[PDB]
RNA sequence: CCCGCUACGGCGUGAGCGUCAAGGUCUGUUGAGUGCAAUCGUAGGACGUCAUUAGUGGCGAACCCGAUACCGAUUACUGCUGCUGUUCCAGC
RNA sequence: GUGGAACAGUGGUAAUUCCUACGAUUAAGAAACCUGUUUACAGAAGGAUCCCCACCUAUGGGCGGGUUAUCAGAUAUUAUCAGGUGGGAAAUU
């Protein structure tokens, strides 16, 4: 059975935006450490407490990793927090030939649970 | 219209030789066992006056004269044993490796001198040594804590 | 990631013991060496070819990288390899490879001589040629017996560290090396600090200006001290394990 | 897989062991940040793998948040924990759990630990040695919200 | 030297860089610079220091004490009547088109005399004081009229009185000189649309209206030049009969679907042009199209504008039954894309009236999310004119600060179709757009309006249901290329217009901005990435050889890169050939449907492949490649106008199974479209060629994409890379841009179906525009 | 401005909104973005011009160089292209 | 009037020749420098198969309790890296 997936709810402010990283699957860590290190460098510009590290399924054992490298070698205080996720899928319900993309789709619900890391200054 | 000159940061590190003396084995305490501090009688015109001797005895006269054009040390303090000396970006060359052949100052002798950072522009040199000096301050924090 | 592989070891002969202080300098000058920056430590010891081979197994090393330095390289994040220099001059007293080689990781030569040159390029499967920067010149450097030893695969190396050592002796040294500069065509050049002491201990920007206005371009100065270390680090691995 | 170090000290683990690694968070890593002897808590301990069954796991944690005593005042606090990619299983086995639980009007009060093990490997190249930090997730639930417990390095949710 | 604590350590070192930033800082304002320097270089102005309006109410007390502390015309007898002329033009003009009346069609033609433009304009307000009957009277002060052409194109719009003979070639954005003022634009077509804006904006637009998460902003694109039509069926007051199909003749039956007559979403796909005469029936492929109904029966179709010519000649062609509506110059659309695009959106509006869709709309608002809303989101309402509030102001209602799917969910099932449907009936008719024109107001009255409102009462004009001018306003999703786009009528739209990028995190979008944001969401782009269609084949290769054909005679010799002479290309160098395949520059599709057809010729002349040595007997590589020299030296003394040489697969391989006389090119080949992302070091360029993973060599690519470097440390490309035969090429990338999004190159190739179901892998090698190196990279199917 | 305590103006949270002020900040920075002002060094291959004793060597420049971006005009130099003017030399 | 050589004036256009590789960090932004690998998901959200014990029925099977094995596109790799860096004039205002 076809069925397809989309993103999920990112309901952000002005300051909300620039402090998130969002780490995906194929977020490289080193990548991800200097995309961190340039959200704490920006953060007093910002002016705000925290640098937020969000991530759901595959990437949250290596988004554990982030909180594992800069509580201990820099010194930073980290917030961990369990959070649940809805996503919305469109699957095909059967009921000529046509395009496999285009048949009917339907939304259904599919909850995720994934973890936020705030790190502090 | 403007000059491409480059600096150079460069600092004094003094190596422990105690024979007699036993050792401990860690990162940041070996890095409080080299950073320790200047002498007294270390100031802007001292470390001038020595690293001209330096070029004259080492790299020459005409070499002397070439890396002399532009060679100023434009900031220095004895309390963290960092500085910064202007030269050209054709003799830098010459300017590092004037560095190197640095044996002892005439007042205090058994110690190296380490060239670390060199750049065309002094802002962004200033920026890499806090940052430096931030990670400095993370190993001894690391170390300290536990 | 640097490897620095010239470090000696302060014994010439197995007569003689080695004294508690000359372990503390040893120490000293290797935490030196991490304090600047560097990966790989290789240090290196002096065997004499007119010395007599011990005919053992687990006894030809005196350098005892597991009981001594063993918590060093747990507490400090390095590593430490073991490699020989064989000051030869005469065939007498020696062609054995078959046994030396498998204890030791590196095996590298110090040929004074003009037949000992010969020798070293025909009939020693070695990984580097090390010439004496602080004495003089043994004979002339020429093309024909360079090429046909850098394309076999051996590299010759340079010690920045017998520079720091006297005034007299900083002639000879720039006399020598720029010589191996015109010799080697700038390809197999290796270079390594010889350090007794940890006075003595320079970082990669000095010797990078050294090496560039001795007579090195900055391409092959750099990519030698990272690939060409690092892949003589996996010959010498690979004749150990393989 | 060359060892296994926790808190720079060496440990004798695999990873590709569970049980092992189970019972090492278990015996050495919660009292080393817990101590259960100066206080009043029950403290039911739970490991999850990536084998396990969502539903019984749940069924099973439905039980010790009500399986000690309630004459005699304690607080009862429950220990779930997990490291590397089953900690994924373990959020579900969380979640759902706590799904099972707000619909009665009640309130879970959440503390949250991210600990690490530093394993050491070969790597593609033989001279070059790597480092993994593998990550741990130890969370303590109960329905009280002040436990005498030291939980200063934790996180409140 | 001596050694120190621990603690006097830290203390010393963090005073040092405490010292360190108070040195950086107190250069940076010991650094002599002006505060004309102090504002950030978006919004540096050079005229500012002439006048001081430029520079912000708190920083220019600063300049001007900083100002003072650095510190009617000869005219003869007949040039001074030739410029009263235009003066009492342009009174007259302002007078006619503001007291009551509309416009002569001699004024607007401007091609015969400007005194009688000067009489017209008299005797029109003569006319207007003696008698109140024989007027075409107007509906409100500001001149704007109804350019509604029913059963025939529209033609050149009126405009205004000055600025007519500027528009006798080309015609205007209704945006024109606001657009102009603030971008670089290229005349093309009969339009003039924006290019590039002055500022540099490749970045920025790539983080704010990107598919980047930071992108904390919103981007706006003038599509006013996306040609629509309307049709509705006249023949049958019922249920519409012939729609289904002319939808199935004018699109395939991929448009023509039963869920999109049921949940109305518009659909943008391929639309390929049909011709019938008699009995036979040529199917070419034409381009995009967006399709919109309204419930059954009514459609807009909406399209690229020589593209909407051509439908527009075919339509009319068959035009029996049903009524057709041509809206050029009567409803536009713009495109608004980003995360804040919304908010601005609903900072621009304000409601008149308590309706559902206003609630849909403030909700979706919120949210800062575009891909968590369903297909469907095609909202519509009636507005207040924006020119009533001219202020940056958003309106936010509480909320309790949650947002959740359920509540999208609950709006996906309660969906107001009346209403949305009857501001779409309002749009598509003549009249009802006429009637919106009833009480538009002067820009003057609205400012003396806003002055009664602050001499009697806050910012913000009152709507009245007898005295203002309700508009239809349309909001809609555009599926695959991700924004949303507001359709509004032509002379409405300015007021729409203006008032959104006042709003400080709004920016305006080039045309090569849109190429962009098409080339970062793995989109597609008509001009550039669809190379298959008859007009971009046409205008892609005709203006790329011409342009860089003049760019390669225009360079001297021995300063650009050599294209006859490179050595070392391929394995075993074929005779009578030394340069690159094809010719150097524009996709020669026709050099690759040949080979591709020789080698054909070669698997069905013997089961293997000779390499090398009217028509001669084809047996290898070389003889294929003479006759395709031999026709581009042909073609090069006439052009070619004939058919086309490269149709899409993924249309032919679904139904008609892919199924492909002494010919070598009658029958073409079939392609699809793929996006291949770097993974070996390097960036891909414009028509980059696109080659198999050689099958005697796949083992060393495979170890290449596991791994394989050198001892020290870092990756490892220096090696001997082995080069495949001239025949394994199997695309074109057209479009190469360095992809900021992935960190890696992306290129948008086109390959054989027949070659993509040889191999079993999707590893497949590029190489550069003459640079002699090969790129192994993966590819991902592009379903558009 | 909404919630809880208290009730004469009060107090605690929302990483909520609107107005006002502040030489607190503007890498909020641009398919280069510095601000005591970076725009590098070297090796190999391809092409062009010029000089050779065996075949190789030298050169790819001159003017000049951002600091918010755009475009017009002017000035400094090299090469190509079309036109015009002058001088010299012949085919009859 | 023509062809060649030289000079002068104006109009138009172009300028790192192009490509390739290398240039220290668990202290993960030190070749001089910048940007990027941030719209988080393996239909692993009551996941699938399987072990032991007890129950009911029998031609199939289901429930409860306990520890826990296998699986998540190239059976792999969590810790690497990519691209760019001066112009007609940027000088002149």
């Amino acid at each position: 059975k076809r069925v397809t997936k989309h993103p999920s709810l990112k309901t952000l402010t002005h300051k909300q935006i620039h402090t998130t990283i969002f780490v995906k699957s194929t977020t490289p860590y080193v990548s991800a450490l200097k995309r961190i290190n340039k959200f704490l460098d920006s953060v007093h510009k910002q002016g705000s407490s925290y640098v937020a590290v969000l991530g759901m399924g595959k990437a949250v054992e290596k988004t554990l990793a982030l909180g594992c490298h800069f509580q201990d070698q820099k010194n930073k205080k980290i917030e961990v927090y369990t959070k649940t996720i809805e996503v919305l899928d469109e699957v095909i319900t059967e009921g000529s030939d046509v395009e496999d993309d285009d048949k009917e789709t339907q939304l259904k619900k599919r909850a995720v649970s994934g973890v936020e890391l705030r790190i502090y200054v | 219209v403007r000059l491409k000159s480059r600096y150079i940061l460069f600092e004094i590190i003094f190596p422990p030789t105690d024979t007699n003396v036993e050792e401990s084995v860690s990162k940041a305490d070996i890095l409080l066992s080299h950073h320790r501090a200047s002498p007294a009688d270390v100031s802007i015109k001292s470390i001038l006056q020595e690293i001209r001797r330096s070029l004259s005895l080492n790299l020459g006269d005409y070499g002397s004269a070439k890396c002399n054009s532009l060679l100023q040390l434009k900031y220095f303090s004895n309390k963290t044993s960092t500085g910064i000396i202007r030269c050209h970006r054709e003799d830098c060359d010459l300017v590092i490796m004037a560095l190197m052949l640095m044996s002892k100052i005439g007042d205090v002798d058994g110690l190296i001198v380490n060239p670390v950072k060199v750049s065309g522009t002094i802002k962004k040199i200033e920026q890499f040594a806090m940052r430096r000096n931030s990670k400095i301050l993370n190993i001894i924090k690391c170390s300290q804590s536990s | 990631m640097l490897v620095d592989l010239n470090v000696p070891w302060p014994q010439n002969s197995y007569a003689d013991k080695v004294t508690s202080q000359a372990v503390n300098n040893l120490i000293k000058t290797l935490s030196t060496l991490h304090m600047l920056g560097y990966t790989h430590i290789a240090i290196n010891f002096t065997v004499n070819h007119s010395e007599k081979f011990p005919n053992d197994v687990k006894l030809l090393n005196p350098i005892d990288i597991k009981r001594r330095f063993g918590e060093l390289m747990d507490r400090t994040g390095l590593k430490l390899y073991s490699r020989i220099t064989l000051i030869i001059d005469d065939p007498s007293k020696g062609q054995s490879l078959s046994k030396i080689s498998q204890a030791f990781d590196i095996v590298a030569a110090l040929p004074i001589s003009e037949k000992g040159l010969t020798l070293s390029t025909t009939n020693l499967d070695i990984d580097l040629l090390t010439f004496q920067y602080g004495s003089r010149l043994p004979t002339f450097l020429k093309h024909k017996s360079i090429c046909s030893c850098v394309n076999r695969g051996v590299k010759l190396e340079i010690v920045y560290g017998y520079a720091l050592r006297d005034v007299q002796a900083r002639r000879q040294f720039v006399s020598n090396v720029r010589s191996v500069i015109r010799s080697s065509r700038s390809r197999g050049i290796v270079i390594g600090s010889g350090a007794m002491s940890p006075l003595e201990c320079r970082n990669i920007l000095g010797v990078t200006s050294l090496i560039k206005n001795l007579g090195l371009p900055s391409d092959r100065c750099s990519k030698a001290m990272g690939d060409l270390a690092s892949l003589v680090l996996l010959n010498g691995r690979l004749r150990n394990k393989s | 897989i060359n060892g296994v170090y926790y808190n720079e000290i060496s440990r004798d683990l695999d990873i590709s062991s569970s049980t092992q690694c189970l019972r090492f968070l278990k015996e050495t890593v919660i009292p080393s940040l817990a101590n259960n002897g100066n206080n009043s808590t029950s403290i039911q301990y739970h490991g999850i793998s990536k084998n396990d069954n969502i539903k019984k796991s749940v069924n099973k944690l439905d039980k010790q948040i009500n399986m000690a005593d309630r004459s005699l005042g304690l607080q009862q606090v429950v220990c779930i924990f997990s490291y590397g990619p089953h900690i994924q299983k373990m959020l579900s086995i969380l979640e759902i759990f706590k799904k099972g639980y707000i619909k009665n009007n009640k309130k879970i009060y959440q503390w949250n630990k991210l600990t690490s093990f530093d394993i050491k490997r070969e790597g593609r190249n033989e001279l070059q040695e790597e480092r993994l930090k593998v990550p741990i997730l130890v969370t303590l639930v109960s329905d009280s919200e002040i436990i005498d417990l030291n939980l200063h390095s934790f996180t409140k949710q | 030297g001596s050694k120190l604590n621990v603690d006097q350590f830290i203390s010393s070192r963090q005073f040092e860089v405490k010292q360190l930033q108070l040195a950086m800082h107190n250069s940076k304002a010991a650094s002599s610079t002006r505060i004309f320097q102090a504002l950030p270089r978006k919004l540096r102005r050079r005229t500012a220091s002439h006048n001081v309006r430029r520079i912000p109410k708190r920083m220019r007390n600063r300049a001007l004490r900083e100002m003072r502390k650095s510190d009617a015309h000869g005219l003869n007898a007949k040039q001074l009547y030739k410029a009263r002329m235009s003066i009492k033009l342009l009174r007259l003009a302002s007078k006619s088109t503001s007291m009551k009346l509309s416009m002569p069609p001699e004024v607007t033609s401007s091609n015969c005399h400007v005194r009688q433009k000067i009489k017209t304009l008299k005797r029109m307000i003569k006319e207007s004081s003696t008698a109140n009957p024989n007027i075409k009277l107007l509906n409100n002060r500001m001149g704007s009229y109804d350019c509604t052409g029913v059963n025939e194109l529209a033609p050149i719009p009126k405009g205004r009185v000055k600025y007519t003979k500027r528009q006798k070639h080309f015609a205007w954005l209704p945006t024109h000189i606001w657009n102009a003022k603030r971008s670089h634009m290229m005349k093309r077509w009969g339009y003039q649309m924006v290019w590039a804006p002055t500022q540099k904006c490749f970045k920025l637009t790539h983080r704010l209206g990107g598919d980047t998460c930071s992108s904390d902003g919103a981007l706006c694109m003038d599509s006013s030049y996306i040609g629509t039509i309307i049709v509705k069926d006249k023949s049958n007051d019922s249920e519409g009969d012939f729609l289904k199909s002319i939808i199935g003749k004018l699109t395939a039956e991929r448009a023509n679907l039963r869920k999109y007559r049921e949940g109305q979403v518009l659909f943008q796909g391929l639309i390929y042009s049909f011709n019938e005469e008699n009995g036979e029936d040529s199917t070419k492929p034409l381009g995009p199209c967006d399709v919109f109904w309204v419930q059954k029966d009514t459609a807009i179709i909406r399209l690229h504008p020589s593209i909407y010519t051509q439908v527009f000649n075919i339509l009319l062609q068959h035009k029996e039954k049903l009524t057709v509506q041509d809206c050029r110059y009567s409803l536009a659309s713009v495109t608004l894309k980003g995360a804040k695009a919304l908010e601005s959106l609903a900072s621009c509006l304000r409601s008149t009236e308590y309706s559902k869709s206003f609630e849909q709309f403030k909700m979706v608002s919120m949210i800062t999310d575009h891909n968590a809303l369903p297909q469907r989101c095609t909202f519509a309402f009636e507005a207040i004119d924006p020119r009533h509030l001219a202020a940056p102001k958003k309106l936010n209602d509480s909320q309790r600060k949650t947002v959740n799917s359920d509540d999208i969910l609950s709006l996906h099932e309660n969906y107001p179709q009346d209403e949305i449907n009857a501001v779409f009936n309002e749009l598509c008719d003549p009249e009802s757009r006429t009637q919106s024109y009833n009480n538009q107001n002067t820009l003057k009255e609205i400012s003396a309006r806003r002055y009664k409102l602050l001499t009697a009462t806050k910012t913000t004009v009152p709507f009245k249901e007898s005295d203002d001018p309700s508009i239809p306003l349309v909001i809609i999703r555009r599926l695959k290329t991700r924004d949303w786009i507001v359709v509004l009528p032509w002379f409405w739209l300015l007021p729409l217009w203006h008032l959104l990028n006042r709003i400080p995190r709004m920016y305006h979008i080039g045309l090569r901005q849109f190429q962009q944001i098409q080339y970062e969401n793995k989109q597609l782009y008509f001009p550039d990435d669809y190379p298959f269609t008859q007009l971009g084949y046409i205008e892609n290769s005709f203006y790329k050889k011409e342009a860089s054909k003049t760019k390669w005679d225009r360079k001297p010799m021995g300063k650009r890169i050599n294209f006859e002479k490179i050595k070392d290309i391929h394995n075993t160098k074929l005779p009578a050939y030394s340069g690159e395949i094809g010719d150097f520059f524009s996709s020669d599709w026709r050099f690759l449907q040949i080979l591709r057809n020789g080698i054909d010729y070669l698997q069905r002349n013997d089961k293997t492949l000779e390499l090398m040595d009217g028509v001669r007997d084809i047996n290898c590589v070389n003889d294929v490649l003479e006759f395709c020299k031999d026709y581009e030296a042909k073609t090069k003394a006439m052009s070619l106008s004939i058919e086309e040489n490269i149709p899409v697969a993924l249309c032919k391989n679904r139904k008609c199974q892919f199924r492909t006389s002494f010919s070598l090119t009658f029958f073409p080949r079939c392609i699809i479209a793929v996006s291949c992302t770097l993974l070996e070091r390097g960036h891909p360029k414009d028509n980059a060629r696109i080659y198999q993973v050689p099958e005697k060599d796949l083992e060393h690519w495979l170890q290449l994409a596991k791994g394989v470097y050198r001892p020290n440390g870092r990756k490892d490309h220096d090696l001997k890379i082995p080069l495949p035969e001239v025949h394994d090429l199997i695309g074109f990338i057209t479009s190469g841009t360095y992809h900021l999004n992935c960190g890696n190159g992306m290129g948008i190739g086109f390959i054989d179906h027949h070659a993509a179901i040889r191999q079993p892998t999707r590893y497949v090698l590029i190489r550069n525009v003459g640079t002699n190196t090969y790129r192994l990279g993966e590819w991902s199917k592009i379903s558009v």
